[PDB]
């Protein structure tokens, strides 16, 4: 979808700023902020994973190979016999990959080898697949042909009839970085806000319904080093400031910073952001963050999750590790289990977004039953300065970056 | 009226040698970020008609599209004032152009353009959208 992508809608009127002042100024009303609904409870706070992605798994197998049910489970397979089992994958012996690695697949049971034609490179411990073949006279289970859960339902989003834009922004990293990280800050803070651009970009940076900022806001003797990380948070509060006086904004934990280090991170302390909180608009939400903005329902995390499947996989492009998670209705498989698996899609998002990503990325997907997702990798603004502009009512990514001049 | 907010701006950069930002300007003189900036384009005109060579450096907000592979990405950038041409013809379509500063000496580099935002923030840390083209009906401490 390409069309109200932000710099369009923005050049969309007259300059003005280069004349003598006029009385008259105009002054933008920001966009009804009103229609909003966080649904991330599910994230306040490996058998039963199987138990719920088998009627997917299965159901995903059934189609994808026809009434023949393989249906199978790992103690009831006959040496020779094609069928289909469904379970869990466990991985053997930058990123942590072995020359030669080996998939065993775990059944509630026992736990079969795995041999023939499956990508190691690429699946990693923890992700539920739907496998077809053969037990052998090694004892190892032969594949031939391999499935996932996919995609969840997923009802289409109202239509839109004003663009609205969701302001992504990720990896700010407070405390280390020269002060040019600073100003490329600062000219962000001031486009949402309303304080720099002309009446164009101000019109459409009026149109911002919301502003995301996913994890790692600050990044990481004694004496100095806690002046530092002491002042690094209380600037964090002045942007977190600035921001909440213009705009609802939705702060979101990062690797390290005051909360659990698990998946699914509470919130951050209040006690950290006196000036912020004061106001109605700031919200620290959960790690994985759910919630349906001006209709859409967006679902993104602070990063970690890709992280990992980076981490222990082959893939390198972190936008497509992305979409294989929403492929294998998994957030992050990669996690460990503790007893509804909230990690599984219920429903499929419209936008789904990731952490701190070395570079900006965007794509859209589509799905069995024709289902329609907008992935998005947003940068590590620390060292990228680039943050994504998505307008909600056509789904269209487009980077912000910002720069100043240096001695040249 | 008018005659005033100049003389200001004057007393400002050729004899305080400040940094004057239109941020810095728009908490200074109470003035509507916008009409900040109007303010400083037409104190260099002035200057510039004026002596046709007054030591004054002026450095630009320049923001548009910038294609690179197909794929448009929006692109925010304070400027020298030399280099604003050769920018604002790298852009697609362009957005925004206005003055961002006015300094007696030139800058280095445009860090210093922060500190001097950053300071009179810290001291206004009260009310920052006081001056800002954006007002929103949320944004009331309430929570």
């Amino acid at each position: 979808h390409h069309h109200g992508m932000f710099s369009e809608q923005a050049a969309q009127r007259a300059h003005t700023l280069l004349s003598p002042p006029s009385a008259n100024n105009a002054t933008f009303a920001r966009v009804p902020v009103a229609t909003y609904t966080n649904s991330s409870q599910p994230f306040r706070l490996y058998a039963t994973r199987l138990i719920q992605m088998r009627p997917f798994l299965e159901n995903r197998a059934q189609q994808h190979w026809g009434s023949g049910v393989g249906v199978k489970k790992l103690c009831e397979l006959q040496p020779e016999e094609k069928c289909c089992v469904v379970g869990t994958l466990f991985k053997a012996m930058s990123k942590y990959i072995h020359p030669d690695d080996e998939l065993v697949l775990e059944d509630e049971l026992q736990r079969i080898k795995l041999k023939g034609t499956i990508d190691v490179s690429k699946l990693v411990t923890g992700t539920v697949l739907a496998v077809f073949g053969s037990v052998r006279d090694d004892g190892k289970f032969l594949v031939e042909d391999y499935c996932f859960a996919d995609l969840a339902p997923q009802k289409p989003a109202p239509p839109l009839d004003t663009d609205r834009f969701v302001l992504l922004v990720s990896g700010l990293g407070l405390g280390g970085g020269g002060g040019e990280s600073l100003l490329g800050t600062q000219l962000l803070v001031d486009v949402v806000t309303g304080q720099l651009g002309d009446e164009g970009e101000q019109c459409s940076a009026a149109h911002v319904s919301r502003v995301i900022l996913a994890g790692n806001l600050l990044s990481h003797l004694t004496k100095k080093t806690q002046a530092a990380s002491v002042e690094a948070v209380k600037m964090l509060d002045e942007i977190l400031l600035q921001l909440s006086a213009s705009v609802p904004v939705d702060v979101m934990p990062g690797e390290f910073d005051p909360t659990n280090y698990t998946l699914p991170q509470q919130p951050l302390h209040p006690c950290m952001f006196p000036l912020a909180t004061a106001y109605s608009t700031l919200q620290l939400v959960t790690n994985p963050y759910q919630a349906t903005i001006d209709g859409v329902r967006f679902l993104g995390t602070s990063g970690q999750n890709v992280s990992d499947i980076f981490r222990y996989s082959s893939m390198e492009d972190h936008l497509e590790i992305l979409e294989w998670t929403l492929r294998v209705r998994h957030i992050s498989p990669t996690a460990p289990d503790t007893k509804t698996d909230p990690f599984i899609f219920p429903e499929c998002p419209h936008v789904y977004f990731c952490g701190n990503t070395p570079s900006f990325g965007s794509k859209i997907i589509r799905g069995p039953e024709d289902q329609t997702v907008l992935l998005v990798t947003v940068p590590d603004f620390s060292a990228t300065q680039t943050a994504c502009l998505v307008n909600l009512r056509s789904l269209a990514c487009q980077p912000i970056s910002f720069s100043g001049f240096g001695a040249e | 009226a008018d005659q005033l907010y100049l003389e200001n701006i004057d007393e400002f950069v050729t004899d305080q040698n400040k940094i004057v930002t239109y941020k810095w300007l728009s908490y200074t003189l109470g003035v509507h970020v916008n009409q900040a900036k109007q303010m400083l384009y037409d104190y260099v005109e002035r200057k510039r008609k004026e002596n046709s060579g007054a030591q004054l450096h002026v450095t630009y907000l320049v923001s548009g599209s910038l294609i690179q592979n197909g794929h448009s990405c929006h692109k925010v950038a304070v400027v020298r004032e030399d280099k604003l041409e050769a920018v604002k013809s790298k852009l697609a379509v362009t957005a925004s152009i206005h003055v961002y500063s006015i300094q007696k000496a030139m800058l280095k580099d445009s860090g210093p353009l922060f500190n001097t935002d950053y300071d009179i923030l810290k001291s206004n840390l009260q009310n920052c959208s006081k001056f800002s083209a954006i007002q929103c009906a949320a944004a009331v401490p309430r929570a």
